[PDB]
């Protein structure tokens, strides 16, 4: 087969407009292959598009990397009565992470387009794209693509000729990163707080209003309409196996040319860096940490990032994880354990408060973590700290608390000389 | 006939389909822990108190909210179910008061008992604690709001059994407050029932405050005469003084609820 | 909420009459049973107990909790009115 | 061409465009499903 | 920041506050957009929408929304509260939102704050006397590769330093709207100093579609 990957080709890239240089309205997508043959893959049928995600092994871009087409596939089962909807998470809240605006923006079209083509493999009388509140001009620019899409019979009526019914609503959120989680998300369009549900039921049993739901990525969407135009085959020729694709990566923090590029699943997270952003700051040798996949993921430490793949599988084995695939890089000059506890104040600014292992937990990790961050602290609080995360995670409502947890344990992984370096500098200027 | 075949600790009930993991323990006589749980309230899942392990599976499960499987061995005494209580019983009590001697719940509060009986014995939390301003919502019902943990019972017995829909939350994260956002009265004729509900000593009765500690009451079950209904009280007395009123299930009268009258 | 205190017969006298305590206002008594209280394993044993002793006696029928059906996702009826408003 | 930044629309958005374009869509949405109250309270 | 709410003479039940008639009509299509008997999924773009006609929710606006929508005046104010877009307050004409989380923080979005403050001279969390600025810090605004960023109202303004936040807000007092975008050379996430993809003519329509459609 394929031992390495990367230097993807421009005629192998989906978003093919993801810096905005050619025109993102409907006359400028059609230019690129946008909107072609949509409905022949309608007359498809929905069996044949989830065989398509099926054997492209899209997995999802959220951050949990779950088989898209088995996920979808949730859906493909007879009415109850109820309507069947699709919401798109264009709620894009992950620290580090901001590659849905560039698909929102530069390329609205796909996205709508993948609504349809979503839409139809589910049997979904119409799409929510929840967006963030904060991209207020990226929902501008969306409902403009909607528009020129429901102006040219793209979608709406009998959507493409095809003779289904489709429509596509956009909903803005008003400031919550856990309403990007899908149950909290689902919560926000019913006009409730956004705090998830627990599960069972699933989404696709009972959903938005009650109803037969699947939450999906906007890179997810965004990419079915070219895994069905192109084939299933041809995305699962890249990436090693069960990590297929290509994927959007955003690069930022300690690199020389912050950016956000597609790239092939499994490029190594070196070669990463230094192609696309610059490489780091001052060089590879002053890299200190990364952290892979958005703040949820652990950081990893320069030996492990020397060598490891990004991919779902590979970062696993690095005890961190994928996630977003947003890259941020921190160098020799950082304060690592400020930059994670910058992370947990985060965490703790966003947690819903619905339940106790989150709600007090992760406060509680804050306040240590702070202490942490002058040394003003044992070292047996660090076991004590450790001890405090794993009581939260795999305990909580949604993966937030999880997700609060990890870069703790990421910094107690790796860092705990510096952990215990500082507490041992500020006992001795105390006394 | 459609009973399906689940296990207890190795010991196996038949359950209808749609019984929890926490009904299912009861059917063994083993009552699951719980603080957000009611019966006669819809289900919450919040507090985490109820964290099972299932035999075999990495998770363990909020009893309260889990439909049982054909075939689940419910472990509710394993090491990881004992832990799971450790941990939630430990972040419930990280920033709740040192009260319990001005407490009017003391000694009949199921978070001294639960502590007691699934908690630790001692605290590692080394920071300082939250605290929360209190709220009027009438002379029935006094609130030290600090002491709330959060469990919603009141929030859904309001909706739900009062019908109205005065209390919320406020906020988020460590900072969700329950009360009514606004200074309003909540004097539903159903409104003292909060008081029971409530697990903490969060809301308590103004009437009652302090007069007297559960332990040195002598309980007489008896019936209220406020009205036709009938419903089934004890009358709480001590020293040959009645103290104060409170409900006595009859699921055929009064379920747990009175009046605030009876009250 | 524990259902712990509920597992075992009792068996209990009427309450008589207590007054105050000239001196110090205590509760005086002179009902020698005012205090006592047996528990019993079944019913069938506390009117055993009963009967041998001479006692009258009114017996009341154990309240067992109704089963209740409990469903997470009904907060959330597409078209039921136990769908919640907040959570 | 690809040198220049085509994405310069939104640079003369205002306050209600957003509402504004769902106020135009509104005209080709299909009729909504209907749970059969006015409310769950009904 | 309090999630009570205490009555004064500008923020009471009786504050006058009502949609304008096109407000009315966008209200309309808000509610359209849901199932018949669902409406209370309409609560945070109308709360949204008297915020935008408002500057801000005092808590007649709430009880406004509540009124519209047939749901109680708590669910409103439990919307209102932890939505932190939401403003229950009155703010400066000019809300700027300083990012502040890891990646930000990385790029010396420190510098940035630093800079506001000593040129309006308030610390954050406040607003400026004349009411035009309002400073706050925020989490992430999704714009990580573009940092230091801060959003001002709708708007983004990006790869900041001190020099180019002074220059934005010294426009804003001029009265004229300067461009949201990145103040480097760059347009938008591209890397800096040339693209290193996308450096072809985009392939055209029907290009390795596969056989069979
Ligand atoms: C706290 C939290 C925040 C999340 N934020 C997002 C988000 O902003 N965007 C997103 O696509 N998924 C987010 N997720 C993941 C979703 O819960 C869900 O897994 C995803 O939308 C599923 O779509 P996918 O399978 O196509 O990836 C978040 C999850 C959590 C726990
Ligand atoms: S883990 Fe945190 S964010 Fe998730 S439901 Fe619990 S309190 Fe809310
Ligand atoms: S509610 Fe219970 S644990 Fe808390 S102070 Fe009162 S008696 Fe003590
Ligand atoms: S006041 Fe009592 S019943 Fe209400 S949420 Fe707090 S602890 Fe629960
Ligand atoms: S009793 Fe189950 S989570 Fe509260
Ligand atoms: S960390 Fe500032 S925009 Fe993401
Ligand atoms: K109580």
């Amino acid at each position: 087969k394929k031992t390495s990957f990367g230097s993807l080709k421009d005629e192998d890239r989906i978003f093919t407009n993801l810096y905005g240089r050619h025109d993102w309205r409907l006359k400028g997508a059609q230019s690129r292959g946008d909107w072609y043959k949509t409905k022949e893959i309608l007359l498809k049928g929905p069996d044949w598009i989830l065989g398509e995600v099926k054997t492209s092994g899209l997995r999802g871009r959220g951050g949990a990397g779950f088989p898209t087409g088995l996920k979808w596939s949730f859906m493909n089962k007879p009415s109850d009565g109820r309507p069947k909807y699709l919401v798109v998470n264009a709620d894009e809240g992950e620290p580090g992470t901001c590659k849905d605006r560039e698909i929102i923006r530069h390329d609205p079209h796909k996205l709508v387009e993948g609504c349809l083509v979503g839409g139809r493999a589910m049997g979904a009388r119409a799409a929510y794209i929840y967006i963030r509140g904060e991209f207020y001009n990226e929902a501008s620019n969306l409902q403009v693509a909607i528009r020129e899409a429901y102006e040219a019979g793209l979608i709406g009526k009998n959507a493409c000729g095809s003779g289904y019914d489709f429509d596509v609503f956009v909903v803005r959120g008003a400031g919550a990163y856990i309403c990007g989680e899908e149950t909290a998300l689902i919560e926000s369009i019913e006009g409730k707080q956004g705090k998830p549900r627990l599960k069972p039921p699933f989404p696709a049993d009972v959903g938005v209003f009650g109803c037969p739901t699947t939450v999906a990525n906007v890179e997810t969407v965004a990419v079915s309409p070219t895994i069905c135009r192109r084939g299933g085959a041809w995305f699962a020729s890249f990436g090693r196996e069960r990590n297929s694709g290509t994927k959007l990566f955003n690069i930022s923090g300690h690199v020389n040319n912050p950016c956000t590029v597609e790239e092939e699943m499994s490029v190594p997270l070196k070669e990463l860096i230094e192609k696309h952003a610059g490489g780091v700051t001052g060089g590879w040798d002053n890299l200190l940490a990364v952290i892979p996949g958005g703040s949820s993921t652990p950081l990893i430490p320069k030996s492990v990032c020397e060598t490891v793949l990004m991919d779902f599988d590979a970062l696993i084995q690095a005890q961190t994880g994928l996630g977003t695939a947003a890259v941020i890089v921190m160098d020799r000059s950082t304060d690592i354990v400020k930059a994670i506890a910058r992370l947990i104040e985060f965490y703790k600014h966003e947690s819903c408060g619905q339940c106790t292992p989150c709600r007090e937990g992760v406060d509680w990790m804050n306040k240590v973590m702070a202490r942490f961050v002058r040394g003003d602290a044992r070292p047996a609080e660090i076991d004590s700290l450790w001890e405090i995360s794993k009581q939260i995670e795999g305990h909580t409502i949604c993966a937030l608390g999880d997700g609060a947890a990890w870069p703790v344990q990421g910094l107690i992984r790796h860092f705990r000389p510096e952990l215990e370096e500082r507490m041992q500098q500020f006992a001795q200027q105390h006394q | 006939s459609n009973l399906i075949e689940v296990f207890v600790d190795g010991q196996s009930v038949m359950v209808e389909p749609g019984t929890t993991v926490l009904q299912a323990c009861e059917k063994v006589g083993m009552q699951i822990p719980r603080f957000c749980y009611h019966e006669r309230l819809s289900v919450a899942g919040n507090c985490r108190m109820c964290l099972v392990e299932i035999e075999k599976a990495p998770k363990v499960v909020a009893a309260c909210a889990m439909p049982v499987m054909k075939g689940w061995n419910i472990l509710t005494n394993s090491e990881k179910t004992k832990k799971a209580r450790e941990g939630v019983m430990e972040f419930l009590l990280a920033n709740h008061p040192l009260d319990c001697p001005i407490c009017d719940q003391g000694g009949e509060c199921d978070l001294q008992d639960q502590s007691m009986m699934f908690g630790s014995d001692r605290s590692r939390f080394l920071e300082g604690k939250r605290a929360v301003e209190d709220k009027n919502i009438g002379p029935l019902v006094k609130t030290i709001m600090t002491r709330c943990i959060q469990c919603t019972r009141c929030i859904r017995f309001a909706s739900e059994i009062a019908g109205v829909d005065d209390l919320g939350t406020t906020g988020r994260g460590n900072d969700m407050q329950v009360g009514t956002y606004i200074e309003k009265m909540f004097m539903s004729e159903l409104s003292g029932n909060i008081i029971d509900i409530c697990p903490v000593g969060a809301l308590t009765s103004k009437p009652y405050a302090f007069t007297a500690r559960p332990w040195e009451t002598r309980k007489t079950e008896s019936i209220d005469v406020m009205d036709a209904v009938g419903s089934n009280i004890v009358v709480s007395t001590r020293t040959g003084e009645v103290m104060r009123i409170l409900p006595r299930m009859h699921e055929d009268i009064n379920e747990e609820w009175i009046s605030d009258k009876t009250r | 909420s524990g259902v712990n205190n509920t597992k075992k017969w009792k068996m209990e006298f009427d309450t008589r009459e207590r007054w105050e305590n000239p001196l110090m206002g205590w509760a005086s008594t002179a009902d020698p049973l005012s205090n006592l209280v047996l528990t019993f394993s079944t019913k069938e044993d506390a009117v055993a107990f009963a009967e041998k002793n001479g006692w009258s006696y009114d017996v009341e029928e154990r309240k067992v909790p109704k089963p209740k059906s409990k469903s997470y996702g009904a907060n959330f009826s597409w078209n039921k009115r136990t769908r919640v408003s907040t959570k | 061409d690809n040198t220049t930044y085509k994405n310069l629309q939104h640079h003369d958005y205002s306050t209600y465009t957003f509402l504004d374009l769902n106020l135009d869509l509104s005209k080709f949405r299909m009729p909504q499903p209907s749970s059969g109250r006015e409310s769950p309270r009904h | 920041a309090l999630f009570v709410h205490r009555d004064t003479p500008e923020n009471n039940p009786e504050t006058p506050f009502d949609f304008t008639p096109e407000n009315y009509k966008r209200i309309e299509a808000i509610v359209k957009n849901y199932p018949e008997g669902h409406k209370a999924a309409a609560v945070l773009p109308v709360l949204d929408l008297a915020q935008r006609q408002n500057g801000w929710l005092p808590i007649s606006a709430m009880n406004k929304v509540a009124e519209i929508l047939q749901v109680p005046p708590m669910r409103v104010y439990e919307v209102a509260t932890f939505y932190t877009m939401y403003n229950r307050k009155p703010v400066g004409k000019y809300h700027i939102q300083v990012c502040t989380t890891t990646p930000c923080m990385l790029r010396n979005s420190d510098s940035i704050l630093e800079a506001i403050q000593k040129k309006l001279g308030i610390k954050v969390g406040e607003t400026t006397p004349d009411k035009l600025f309002t400073l706050i810090e925020v989490e992430c605004l999704g714009a990580c590769v573009n940092a230091p960023m801060v959003q001002i109202n709708d708007n983004y303004y990006e790869d900041l330093t001190p020099k180019d936040i002074e220059e934005i807000i010294d426009e804003l007092k001029a009265g004229k709207i300067p461009k949201p975008g990145p103040r480097s050379g760059r347009f938008s996430c591209e890397p800096a100093g040339g693209l290193t993809s996308l450096t072809e003519p985009p392939k055209g329509p029907g290009f390795g579609v596969q056989a069979g459609l």
